[PDB]
């Protein structure tokens, strides 16, 4: 449902933004000794959706893959269905990678604001992702094809 | 407030004896961070010695001083510790405080450096 | 399972205020682009000025510059001031066990 | 110009799948034993291979503008980026699925689509193509 | 200078279809998080689970999970199938030589 | 279609020879790396060689340095492993393993091989 996704968002975002930190102080170079590592369902899409970040091209490019594997092109209707795909790379529209890059933007904006703000602003950035995803359509295009789980 | 870090262990030993280091922090969170010890040999150049967990559960060591350093910390008192058991003619350095700058494996800040020196006389 | 060794050169450096001067230091094997520059002064405490190979630190002088590829860098002083006289130490952090140089003492010509 | 980024896409492109696949097949940890281009152009393929600091008291105008503009058309440097990673996937799965090697054929059907949907043009405008590494 | 040694805990396991479980597998040295997973079979031939700590190797069921630091790795059955009873080997693929562990063998409760 | 088959498995006595044999279909052989893994009844898992694709290259451990050669002949499909003045502790399950890409890890294993050596 359109309401259901909007709610989910609460989980999935707040999991999104905590492993999108978890990762941004990761080491640079051999890591320092670190102590042994010893999760609801919208909690685990927030993890999964937590790599990736400017390089949403990866996930473009798995996606490559994942569709010349579906549709399986060949030589005959090529040309056809290669333009196709390449402007689908500017059209305007919603595909789950601008989705996720929607997210990772909550990210930059709960984090950059914490750092010059007057307060910690974790609360009131997921208030700015449901009010945007619920209006321009993102909420029902997510429900549409099943939820977050996917 | 400010980062600083104060070593205090030094002392002359006699090979084969113990010496425990000691090393205070403040101006920061010390439960969060990864520490190490460092020496400078007067002849070996800078010798990286051990680092330990932010919880102390995870320590590493270097091959030389494998088996009797023992690195060690009580988060309660913002204090590391280094165990040299059965010290020899070439652990004899000055040793310094290091903090790792986060989970990578350089350093942010340093101690002032404590002295060790290992000799029977002469 | 050798020990990666780094060879700071030269030891010894002495210039001016306004020269241009550099350091290099070579690794025996492949460290990536991971090291580390180090500012050690007799009286006050070591700082960090540069890590994987070119990224400075925060708070360090836009007039320092390092460069390396894979297993040879070069760390790069442009316009000298009077405070950037101290002894360089060079770290690589691609691999345990953590090692340093010798040491470049920049002394006063 | 135009005129210079319509030809610089073929060094630019031909260097940017050759290290795509040097990357794809690398030696995630350490390397089984194995047996025994410095352009700007053919740099600007390895490159791509591997600001307004906004307030408080007028935030909300700013950030709706920016979320939407995720959606809308037009042209970024990722989207450039991501058409460039499209043709190497091109080159490389219909090789495999082909009867030939398809590279030169392949860098013909990029230069094309950039030319026609304004996308050479546009990057002209911001310098060149030695305007992405920045 | 020495070889890394993998210690695989435990090393006998019982459990029942559809319970979770979790082997743990220490190195002695630093390896980063280049672990790889191993399935043996008595009667089929052994398969790639994981590798890099954390990545499935084609063919892997979702239910798998790797996550380890640098010394310190688990590997994670979710909801455990029938099938899913075996041998599993873990192996370091961060220096040469090459180190596997023990072994950590999962039998029908 | 990859299935991995070594044969080249007997009794023997100490410091003596023996060369085993690993036959490869399903891949293009000439271009991966082969290694060799012996299972030890006490001594748990020990990678003991690889080689490149090629030949060129070999990598030994170093309990086998210097006895143990591993050649391929990419002609014929066929990795082998020859176990010169064989020991006591090289008595194990000598396994036939395929590197993934450039890698250090394993895609496809052999079905396994059985070395024994004993004074008798």
């Amino acid at each position: 449902s359109e309401e259901q996704v909007a709610q989910d968002t609460e989980e999935v975002f707040r999991s999104y933004v905590f492993y999108r930190h978890q990762q941004e102080q990761e080491a640079e170079g051999v890591a320092a000794p670190a102590d042994p590592e010893m999760s609801s369902t919208m909690g685990q899409v927030g993890r999964q959706l937590a790599i990736i970040g400017d390089d949403i091209n990866r996930r473009y490019d798995s996606e490559f893959q994942t569709m010349l594997q579906h549709a399986q092109p060949t030589a005959e209707n090529a040309y056809e269905y290669f333009t196709k795909i390449a402007t689908s790379l500017f059209e305007s529209g919603i595909n789950w990678g601008r989705v996720v890059a929607l997210l990772g933007f909550g990210y930059r904006l709960a984090l950059h604001v914490y750092q010059h703000g007057l307060t910690g602003f974790l609360g009131q950035v997921t208030r700015f992702v449901v009010d945007f995803m619920l209006h321009h359509s993102i909420a029902r295009w997510i429900a549409q094809r099943g939820g977050w789980v996917a | 407030s400010e980062v600083e870090l104060v070593e205090s262990g030094g002392d002359l030993v006699q090979p084969g004896r113990s010496l425990k280091l000691s090393c205070a922090a403040s101006g920061f969170t010390f439960s969060n961070l990864a520490m190490a010890w460092v020496r400078q040999t007067p002849t070996k150049g800078l010798e990286w010695v051990a680092s330990i967990s932010p919880a102390g559960i995870t320590t590493y060591y270097r091959d030389s001083v494998k088996g009797r350093f023992t690195i060690s910390r009580d988060n309660a008192r913002n204090t590391q510790y280094l165990q040299m058991d059965s010290l020899r003619s070439e652990d004899t350095a000055t040793y310094y405080c290091a903090r790792h700058t986060g989970k990578s494996s350089f350093f942010d800040y340093w101690g002032q450096g404590v002295m060790v020196t290992v000799s029977s006389g002469s | 399972g050798s020990d990666v060794q780094m060879t700071q050169s030269p030891s010894y450096l002495a210039a001016s205020p306004g020269e241009s001067v550099s350091i290099s230091c070579k690794a025996t094997e492949n460290i990536n682009t991971y090291l580390a520059w180090y500012q050690a002064k007799p009286g006050k405490t070591t700082k960090l000025l540069l890590y994987s190979g070119s990224t400075l630190q925060s708070g360090t002088p836009s007039r320092f510059s390092g460069s390396g590829s894979g297993t040879d860098f070069t760390l790069t002083i442009s316009s000298l001031e009077p405070e950037d006289f101290a002894v360089y130490y060079c770290q690589q952090h691609n691999e345990y066990p953590l090692t340093f140089g010798s040491g470049t003492k920049l002394e006063i010509k």
